[PDB]
């Protein structure tokens, strides 16, 4: 079973490697909202106020 | 400091990139699952 | 050890399941941050601009 | 073209959908690992 | 193969908990999304139309 | 009801937080994976 044991090992290593694309996914959408947060925060924000 | 549209768009493009890269992975994960 | 490994075999498929559900979510993700990116371009920059 | 608002709301409701139906497939892996 | 199969069995377990913790990353992510459409529709867009 | 700033922030710094947490988890099934 030692070639079965080897298959599984290298599935899920290709299932963290997709783990990890999603990671880096996350990272990048965390950029885009912190963005859209900063610009409402300073234009948007005082341009109601004033 | 917002990103600019332009900064914005390339990070909008690497998100997307990289959930493409994910999919292979998953792919080829199945893959290696059917030889089993 | 068989029956380990076909175990072994469809928990990493479940997984692999999971891990394109979270892909599928991360896309509309994407549509969602888009949306809000056209609106602020298309509306609310010129609105300060003007 | 940004989406109108109730085309948001279907694409918000789309990513919590996918999101639950994703921790059903983690349960059903954890499962079967505990028939090990 | 008793060893390797426990291996097997303990890194899809931890590969589920990466999962579960992206998962959680994406509900949060929806509460943000969430929040900016919020404000949009309640503040925004009503002070663009008067 | 929009989350207020600091909320939203608060909301923000989780996100990331889980992001790290998922990361260590992979290096952990990782590092198991070199052992067998």
């Amino acid at each position: 079973a030692r070639s079965d044991i080897e298959k599984l090992k290298e599935a899920i290593r290709d299932t963290n490697k997709a783990v990890q694309s999603v990671q880096s996914s996350i990272g990048n959408l965390i950029v885009a909202i912190k963005s859209v947060q900063d610009y409402v925060n300073k234009e948007i924000v005082p341009s109601i106020a004033r | 400091v917002a990103l600019d549209p332009f900064d914005f768009s390339i990070v909008l493009n690497k998100i997307k990139s990289q959930l493409e890269e994910s999919k292979e992975w998953i792919r080829r994960s199945n893959k290696i699952l059917d030889s089993i």
